[PDB]
């Protein structure tokens, strides 16, 4: 019985920490979701310069390349 | 690799097309360069030769015409 009271009280502070933790995590995921939208643009441009480098390399190798 | 070779060979194709155009235009320039005046000179000298033959042909015509 007294042990149970102690356990219930510790469980109460536990549950409060649980809810606070998860609320912060909700904010975390929400933040990342909003961020995500501001990343696809950059990703596209990254792949654009990537394939640019790839294709220009292939063509330079085709012509008189001037590498090492 | 796949799209790499695709774009690579595509560029090769375009380059080769431009090269074909270059060779083609080179032949065009050769003909348009001086071939036409050359044959004009040829025909001019040939015309002079016809003036040369213009004399002796008369005698052959005379032989046919007694």
């Amino acid at each position: 019985s007294p042990h149970e009271h102690q356990q219930n009280l510790l469980l109460s502070r536990i549950i409060t920490n649980v809810e606070k933790l998860n609320e912060a995590i909700m904010v975390m995921n929400k933040t990342l979701q909003e961020i995500n939208i501001q990343n696809m643009n950059i990703e596209l441009v990254a792949q654009m310069f990537k394939n640019y480098q790839s294709n220009v390399l292939f063509h330079l190798e085709a012509t008189d390349n001037l590498k090492d | 690799t796949l799209t790499e070779e695709l774009e690579k060979l595509e560029q090769q194709i375009t380059l080769t097309l431009q090269e074909i155009d270059s060779n083609f235009a080179k032949a065009h320039r050769i003909v348009t360069t001086s071939i036409l005046p050359l044959v004009e000179q040829y025909g001019e000298h040939s015309r002079a030769v016809w003036e040369a033959t213009k004399f002796w042909k008369q005698f052959f015509e005379a032989s046919a015409n007694v």
